[PDB]
């Protein structure tokens, strides 16, 4: 057996290979405490991580040790890889490979960084470094696609024709959940609410994951829930209190089509996937049209793969079938993916190795990974 | 390929399907020990006879059969010395990977290019019927394996050639 | 490496050692080399003195074809009483050194180039006889065709410059003509060894690469050295001819074009060797391919979860 | 057969050393590493190896070693080493030449079949000697080749950049039945340097790094409780290393308590395994007691030290005084039984000046023998036989 | 030394073929007689077109033991060139109206001309393997396994 | 049987003497990955060539190995021949006596190298070397007639009478369908599509294919389309993309008949024809325009008999039969000629035999074969 640890912006996804799904999961957040720590004794610690940070926050400055998928913080992401081997899958991690996972067009120093906390803090036997959207269409059972995977952090495209990927017609946008988070609370304000905390930002986060969903027609969506009772509905916070909400329920998830609505220049999801079909040879390019793959939590939302293949279908030419393919588990696609991978029996030649690491030093990621 | 060998691989296919009816077998000369016989021959009684399928005096099979193994020889086509070469050194590397191709002989039987042993054991823990689809889809392929190899000894010759020859 | 060098690279390291350290260390060391050649460095009279010495069966065919004026004109004040059992010696004094670090490097290139400075002579001889020729031609274009007859018997070199093989050349007024009685007597590599002559031959007939000599090639001997010593047609000898015209020893190119010819047949003999590399890391391809159609016949079955060192484990 | 100087190759785990029969020093010795990369097909033309595949680590090649643990266990690398090694570096032609081989004594009969097909059917050489490498190194001991000069008893303890082993060999014979190996050496003792290095997080660890600072740094000290105490009370023992690193610019490293510790890995290897739990003065105690009796004082008396390991300031006389410890300790409980005394046995750990390679100054000495050429297996017995014919260990005892 | 010397051979007699196989009651000269009638009607069959009628008259009586090589190749030249000399198309009409102790003395004959492929045509004999094998089934392919080895 | 190939310079014809059609007819191709495989468990592999070649193009770079009837890259046709036989026809080379087929007036090397590959690469127990333009003769049942023979490479007459061959009266000429594609890519270009790479190059061979002819007159032809969309086709890429094609319909065609459009100096099909009968003897001229024979796939064009018969009549004398013969299956007239001639009674005394090659060498070709 071999870990997988799918080390998200916003969640850790953790268990082993082969395992059926991520048996750790949980925020990818380092609490600390901002009060007077009055009580002498009482089991107080110095920084709480993960779900003992999450029902503690109110006390706490809860922050991310990741960013848009690159690691921020190292002191407080060792952290959170401690908490993943020690406490919640309670494994010594020197006794098994860990898959780890990036997201494509990242910095060179992360992944180095990442190979080096791995055999020199948690002495890993040996490790690799999948892409994330490679690992999501293992997840599908195809061999081409165009992986849309969107997280906590980062959405990017990567296409696939006959296991080859096509590098050069990559997408990385630097927009996701944690950015449809923050307008959550920047539309919330316009309609009584205030969210401002670190820990009040969970709180519309925990809004965003069970009132939101897309709209299939925005602009005349817009018109209904400005003339009914019937697109609004409420939530219940922590102190008891009511929340009510309406068109702020897909305006939310719309930045994603409309990223011009947090002040971005850039096409939406769905003109960046057929910005990255159209970069593509063509010939491969009905063969993509027919296999777009949604993966990672931001693409969730209720009505999003309809929208997807409605504004595709709009962009593509008439002559050809556009299909969104977009299982219920697409939630944990790139774990799941990664569970596959590391226990194909060719895998098991492409690991970097203890031994290799040693001799090689942590440049040997960007010379086996990719 | 096929269409050539199509006449010889349904007889070789067709005999080794009826040779591997193998079982566990106890040695009669020996206490307490199991040993392939057809490997051994020390008690004829429970060897079958040793049958050759052929297509030519080079392409042969020879089949050897008894209560609880099969050996299977074959000769390969080497129309060449080049063939000869890539041959008999392609088969030590086949064999020398026999542990983890579990019917392979270490060894071919004198005067024959490879060599399988079939024992019980095999016949209880693999599939064998996908055993002679191997067998026989190794005499399918091999000969387009080979040949390939000699193009690309031809493409390394011109390499060399054109790599010399443009410096003057 | 696709090419070989054409200088001994035991003798260039080691003469770039002693010409940079501050303190010489003594030395006795024989070396080997291609065509049955053998060099011996050592320091005999002081640390101070390194004798560099040459042992090579047709030295006296070369001392015909004019060798000792050329290394002469190349070693100058190196040069040495030849050491007993070898042909050639040369003494290089590390305290009388030539002063820049360029002078260095090129004097420690020079004495590696040994073996291709005294096999150079006849060489040396064709070109500059070719260049009289070439001027004699010019003053009768009518007389050229039998100066050309003439100098095809009289002026030609002949090297038996290993027991497999021989070297024979003369010069005429537009080329050098350069013939190659090569044999292969490893069985293993005279069957490699007729692809790789063929496939040289066939390679010079393409329009890439009619810039150089004209190659041909056959299986009886050139007209024109079927009666030198050596030379029999039929004990499966190839005879392998180069043409270099006056544009392949152009001043610029000669250098280079003595030193890139006589590796020819070293070329083939390492390719061939360096072939079997290739073909069987083509074969273990293979291999790991049928293992594919064997891996079929296992059943299905999870081997259960494991450590990396394979110890047993206890999760999922 | 052929009269040319049999050709010597001493491929290490850590340095290959090359060479021709009866010269004075190797040579080439250089690291047994292979660059490689990581419309004609040309990746198994374009590789590098030694001292000229160390440059190519920037230039994009993968760095790799293919042998490890004193065994070749990359065949393709292996075969590439080789045909590079004999056609660059030694400028040689292997159909005139006899070659001497080295392999430790616990190889598998698996690697002398490969290395016999690839220098037969590959290269196609005149001739193959196949030598237990510590075998060799007691015939670097000697003060001359001359018979009256030879002293064909003694205890050969091996340790090279990938194994150790002691052979003991007696009167000229290899007492085979008494060979004791352990897979820790010169690059277990660097992994310990370097994991260290990065315990502290000092700015370099990298390999090189580790290996300078062994042979620069370290030491094998009496007891380490005592030199722990030491490196408190005694603060000038913290030295400091000025490294480069990979992309040329200067660093500084404090080296520690890994001064002593790192040597300790032969003389305690519970540091570096759970498996090989025995330390070197016991494990050649074990060697001289399973040998048979009457060689024992010339076993004793006489312990060659041999291969780039063994080399660290202080290890033969650590060896020397905890095997006269364990020796004298046995002596006495025999004189205590009996009541009378004994003349005791002396030992003797000889350092000496060819240490550094002494299997290559072993196989050349011997390669230069006129029966040299009758030992070899000769090409016309590859045709015959095939590659089996290097199968059999001439070492251990063997049935049939 | 003693670990080579075999003492097996010389202590325990082990089986032979023939105690495993009734022995041949008939003499040597007289089936080399009972042969050589036989053939001349085969040679006759194909020389007259009725191949198919050779092979059915040929096939009435077989050789066997290891006293009879220089007339077993005889018998086996015979029933080759009758094979030979056979339409494949009439092959499905021989074979189905074979019986099965016919059909395993064709399928034992076949491959000891197999057996041979520098004095006999294999093609043809191949292509009555297939048809031998696909119209009676495999278990004829498991008697020949089976059968007296000096056939 | 004996085999026969016609090793077209664009299209390999396969098959056996005897049979009425080509076995495997496939494209002349090679193509290599110019991408990197970034799946596990996939069948990569090195080299893909004839319709596999074809069908995954999009990630290939495909080379065809013959160019203007001459093969310049041997080792991606010694691929080739291997496809043929180990894959096609699926036959052993050793079994079958092997008639293949060639260009007049091409190298000596070319005819030299492709006997010595076939008796010492592919062991085949015997060979011939037919040119191209005298198997269509076999092909049309004739004995006297002048060939007008046009492929993928070259394009060349073979003026023959009572079935002696008049070999001073031979023209070649290297235009043929693969520059007519070229130039096709070319003028594309001035309507808009920009296509550029050697597997867009197989789509605008599809358009060739599907669209184009050749137009009775042309400077009427001209005049007409650019008044008029009636003359306008279109056609979908396999990008589901619709291209709209005008003159360069019939343009493109015109090249066979007008060289100097891709700037070679050189007659036109027809006047290389006249110029052909015209070096012939005067006695027979009046048979060779009776007679005029056609094949190749460039002869395929809508209209190109008209275009011929028509342009022949303008030259040759009027008080004579013009008459061209362009049948239907002549798309593989080189073949089903050769499956004729390797089926005479006559021709299997005239093989190049492997004991007759190796006591001459390779030389022997030119002295059995034309
Ligand atoms: N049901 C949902 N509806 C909308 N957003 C969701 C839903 N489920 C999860 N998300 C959002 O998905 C993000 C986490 O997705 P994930 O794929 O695990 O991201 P990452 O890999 O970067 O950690 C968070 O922003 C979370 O709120
Ligand atoms: N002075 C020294 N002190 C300690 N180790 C040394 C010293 N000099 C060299 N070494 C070590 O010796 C080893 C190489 O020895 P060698 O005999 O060549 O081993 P091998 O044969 O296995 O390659 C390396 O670990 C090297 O760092
Ligand atoms: N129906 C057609 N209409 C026009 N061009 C055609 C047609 N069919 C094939 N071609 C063209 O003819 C060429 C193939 O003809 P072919 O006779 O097989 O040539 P070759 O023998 O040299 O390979 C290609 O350029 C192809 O695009
Ligand atoms: F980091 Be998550 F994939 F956005
Ligand atoms: F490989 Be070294 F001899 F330890
Ligand atoms: F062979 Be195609 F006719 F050029
Ligand atoms: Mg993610
Ligand atoms: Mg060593
Ligand atoms: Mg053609």
């Amino acid at each position: 057996t071999a870990l997988v640890c799918d080390n998200g912006s916003g969640l850790v996804k953790a268990g082993f290979a082969g395992d059926d799904a991520p048996r750790a999961v949980f925020p990818s957040i380092v609490g600390r405490p901002r009060h007077q720590g009055v009580m002498v004794g009482m089991g107080q610690k110095d920084s709480y991580v993960g779900d003992e940070a999450q029902s503690k926050r109110g006390i706490l400055t809860l922050k991310y040790p990741i960013e848009h998928g690159i690691i921020t913080n190292w002191d407080d992401m060792e952290k959170i890889w401690h908490h993943t081997f020690y406490n919640e899958l309670r494994v010594a991690p020197e006794e098994h490979p860990t898959l780890l996972t990036e997201a494509p067009l990242n910095p060179k120093a992360n992944r180095e960084k990442m190979t080096q906390i791995m055999f020199e803090t948690f002495n890993v036997p040996a490790m690799y470094v999948a892409i994330q959207a490679v690992l999501s269409l293992y997840a599908s059972g195809r061999t081409t696609g165009i992986v849309l995977d969107s997280g906590d952090g980062v959405t990017h495209n990567v296409p696939i024709y006959e296991g080859y990927a096509l590098p050069h017609a990559i997408m990385r946008l630097d927009l996701a959940g944690r950015d449809l988070t923050d307008y959550l609370m920047k539309i919330l304000t316009e309609r009584g609410y205030s969210f401002v905390t670190t820990a009040e930002r969970e709180i519309v986060r925990d809004i965003k994951e069970k009132l939101c969903y897309v709209a299939l027609d925005f602009e005349n969506e817009m018109a209904t829930a400005a003339s009914s009772s019937s697109l609004e509905k409420s939530y219940e916070l922590p102190d008891g209190q009511v929340i009510t909400i309406g068109n702020e329920r897909f305006r939310c998830p719309e930045t994603l089509f409309q990223p011009s609505f947090i002040g971005m220049e850039s096409a939406g999801i769905h003109e960046t996937t057929y910005n990255s079909i159209m970069k593509c040879d063509i010939d491969i390019r009905k063969d993509l049209y027919a296999n777009n793959v949604m993966s990672g939590g931001t693409t969730m939302y209720p009505g999003i793969a309809d929208r997807m293949q409605k504004e595709i279908t709009a962009l593509a030419p008439s002559t050809m079938k556009i299909k969104i393919i977009a299982p219920p588990e697409r939630k944990y696609s790139v774990w799941i993916g990664g569970s596959i991978l590391a226990s194909l029996s060719t895998f098991q030649q492409m690991w970097i190795t203890k031994q290799e690491y040693d001799e090689a030093g942590p440049s040997i990621v960007h010379r086996k990974c990719f | 390929m096929s269409n050539t060998l199509r006449p010889y691989l349904n007889a070789v296919r067709s005999t080794l399907t009826a040779s591997l009816a193998l079982e566990e077998f106890s040695s009669e000369i020996v206490e307490r020990q199991s040993q392939p016989e057809v490997e051994v021959g020390r008690s004829p009684e429970i060897l079958l006879k040793p049958l050759v399928v052929s297509r030519n005096e080079q392409e042969q099979c020879l089949i050897e059969s008894s209560v609880n193994s099969v050996r299977f020889s074959i000769r390969i086509k080497q129309v060449d010395e080049i063939e000869r070469i890539l041959v008999r050194k392609f088969m030590q590397f086949l064999m020398g990977r026999a542990e983890s191709f579990f019917i392979l002989r270490r060894k071919p039987v004198q005067g024959y290019d490879i060599s399988f042993l079939i024992t019980n054991y095999h016949t209880e823990e693999m599939l064998k019927h996908k055993l002679v689809d191997f067998i026989i889809e190794f005499m399918e392929e091999v000969d387009a394996e080979i040949s390939e190899m000699k193009l690309f000894l031809n493409g390394r010759a011109r390499l060399v050639a054109e790599t010399y020859l443009s410096c003057f | 490496m696709l090419s070989l060098d054409y200088n001994n690279i035991f003798i260039y390291e080691l003469l770039t050692e002693r010409f940079s350290s501050e303190n010489p260390s003594s030395i006795d060391q024989v070396v080997t080399d291609f065509d049955g050649v053998t060099f011996h460095i050592s320091t005999p009279e002081e640390k101070t003195k390194i004798l560099i010495s040459l042992s090579m069966k047709c030295y006296p065919e070369l001392v015909n074809y004019g060798t000792l004026d050329l290394l002469k004109q190349i070693y100058g004040a190196y040069v040495h009483e030849p050491e007993m059992g070898y042909n050639f010696s040369i003494l290089i004094d590390l305290q009388q050194l030539p002063a820049t670090d360029e002078e260095k490097e090129q004097l420690a290139m020079s004495i590696s180039m040994l073996k291709r400075n005294v096999l150079a002579a006849p060489f040396h001889r064709a070109f500059t006889k070719q260049a009289e020729l070439a001027d004699l031609a010019r003053k009768d274009p009518e007389n050229a065709p039998m100066l050309d007859k003439q100098a095809t018997s009289q002026e030609l070199m002949a090297i038996h410059y290993r027991d497999e093989e021989t070297i024979v050349l003369w010069p005429e007024h537009d080329r050098v003509t350069v013939v190659f009685s090569t044999k292969f007597r490893e069985e293993t590599d005279r069957i490699f060894g007729k692809v790789f002559l063929q496939e040289f031959v066939d390679a010079r007939r393409r329009p890439a690469i009619q810039t150089a000599p004209q190659v041909l090639f056959s299986y009886d001997p050139p007209l024109e050295i079927r009666d030198i010593q050596g030379i029999q047609k039929g004990d499966d000898f190839g005879f392998v001819t180069f043409v270099l015209f006056e544009r392949h020893f152009t001043p610029q190119n000669r250098e280079d074009c003595i030193s890139h010819i006589q590796v020819f047949r070293n070329t083939l003999h390492f390719h061939i060797k360096a072939s079997k590399a290739y073909m069987h890391q083509r074969m273990r391809k293979r291999v790991a391919d049928f293992q594919k159609v064997l891996n079929r016949a296992k059943p299905d079955v999870e081997l259960e979860r494991k450590t990396a060192t394979g110890r047993s484990f206890v999760r999922a | 057969a052929s009269f040319n100087v049999p050709i010597i190759m001493d491929n290490g785990t850590g340095y290959s050393k090359l060479g021709y029969a009866g010269n004075d020093a190797p040579s080439y010795v250089f690291p047994t590493v292979i660059a490689t990369r990581s419309k004609r097909a040309t990746e198994d033309l374009d590789f590098f190896i030694g001292n000229d595949a160390l440059k190519k680590a920037s230039a994009g090649y993968s760095l790799d070693y293919p042998i490890r643990h004193g065994q070749i266990e990359n065949w393709d690398h292996m075969e590439r080493f080789w045909q590079q090694s004999l056609f660059k570096y030694l400028r040689c032609e292997p159909e005139d030449h006899y070659f001497l081989l080295t392999e430790p004594p616990l190889n598998p009969p698996e690697n002398r079949e490969n290395t016999a097909e690839i220098m037969f059917e590959s290269f196609n050489c005149a001739g193959l000697y196949i030598a237990v490498q510590a075998v060799l190194a007691l015939a670097a001991s000697w003060t001359s080749s001359k018979v009256t000069d030879r002293s064909l008893t003694g205890t050969v303890v091996d340790s090279g950049d990938g194994v150790t082993h002691i052979i003991p060999v007696a009167e000229g014979y290899v007492i085979g039945s008494s060979i004791k190996t352990m897979p820790l050496a010169g690059r277990d003792v660097t992994y310990f340097v370097q994991s260290l290095l990065r315990d502290r997080n000092e700015p370099d660890s990298s390999l090189k790094t580790a290996e300078r600072i062994k042979e620069e740094c370290c030491y094998v000290c009496p007891d380490i409780v005592k030199e722990f105490s030491r490196f408190d009370r005694e603060p000038d023992r913290y030295l400091k290393y000025a490294s480069e690193s990979i992309t040329g610019h200067s660093t500084t490293i404090d080296v520690g308590f890994e001064r002593f510790l790192a040597p300790e890995i032969f003389f305690n290897p519970e540091i570096a395994s759970s498996d090989f739990l025995t330390p070197l003065p016991e494990l050649v105690d074990n060697v001289v007691q399973s040998s048979p009796i009457d060689v024992r004082k010339g076993l004793y008396k006489n312990i060659v030290l041999s291969g780039g390991s063994t080399l660290f300031k202080n290890f033969g006389n650590r060896l020397q005084r905890d095997l006269k410890r364990i020796v004298d300790e046995r002596i006495h409980r025999s004189e205590m039984l009996s009541g009378a005394k004994s003349g005791g046995v002396d030992v003797n750990v000889i350092s000496h000046k060819r240490q550094r390679n002494a299997v290559w100054f072993g196989g050349s000495l011997l390669a230069q023998t006129p029966e040299f050429g009758s030992y070899c297996h000769t090409k016309a017995d590859y045709e015959e036989y095939g590659a089996s014919i290097a199968r059999r260990y001439q070492i251990f005892g063997n049935s049939l | 030394t003693f670990r080579t010397l075999d003492v097996d051979s010389i202590t325990e007699p082990v089986l032979t073929e023939q105690d495993i196989f009734p022995i041949r009651n008939e003499t040597a000269e007289q089936v080399q007689a009972a042969v050589s009638q036989l053939i001349p009607q085969a040679r006759s069959a194909i020389q007259t077109g009725n191949a198919l009628q050779g092979l059915k008259t040929l096939l009435s009586y077989v050789p066997y033991g290891n006293d009879v090589q220089e007339v077993r190749t005889q018998y086996l030249n015979a029933f080759v060139d009758v094979l030979s000399n056979i339409r494949a198309a009439d092959i499905p009409a021989f074979v189905k109206e074979c019986s099965t102790e016919e059909i395993d003395n064709i399928v034992n004959f076949i491959y000891r001309g197999l057996a041979n492929p520098q004095a006999y045509n294999s093609s043809v004999l191949l292509n009555w393997h297939e048809k031998v094998v696909e119209i009676s089934g495999i278990g004829c392919i498991v008697r020949v396994l089976n059968s007296r080895p000096d056939l």
